[PDB]
């Protein structure tokens, strides 16, 4: 009603907030009895190598 | 021609048949050859993949 009362408002709101990461490693080693005698696989004589390992 | 011995006859000529085969698969060219020297033969297969990355 006219002239009597007012009314007021409400502020808002908020938040924050923060996260933390993971770490996923991955290692893979080579060592000289894995490539010594044994054929390139795929070929009748030919001897393994390292690279086709490593690759 | 002679019917009996003392007939004759009209002769009409011979008639031929012959049972179907099929062909299908030769026309797809589905097939490779391969000529060897003898009767063994070898095949070889390899197999890859991965695998799973856990956390650290």
């Amino acid at each position: 009603q006219r002239g009597g009362v007012r009314q007021h408002l409400a502020n808002d709101r908020k938040k924050i907030v923060n996260l933390n990461i993971p770490f996923f490693p991955l290692d893979r080693s080579i060592d000289r009895a894995d490539i010594q005698n044994f054929r390139e696989f795929g070929t009748e004589n030919a001897p393994a190598t390292v690279d086709a390992e490593v690759q | 021609m002679q019917n009996g011995d003392f007939q004759i006859l009209d002769y009409t000529g011979l008639i031929s048949t012959m049972p179907r085969v099929d062909t299908l698969l030769q026309s797809m060219n589905l097939f490779t050859e391969h000529f060897g020297r003898t009767t063994v033969a070898r095949i070889e297969r390899l197999d890859d993949g991965a695998g799973d990355i856990k956390a650290v």
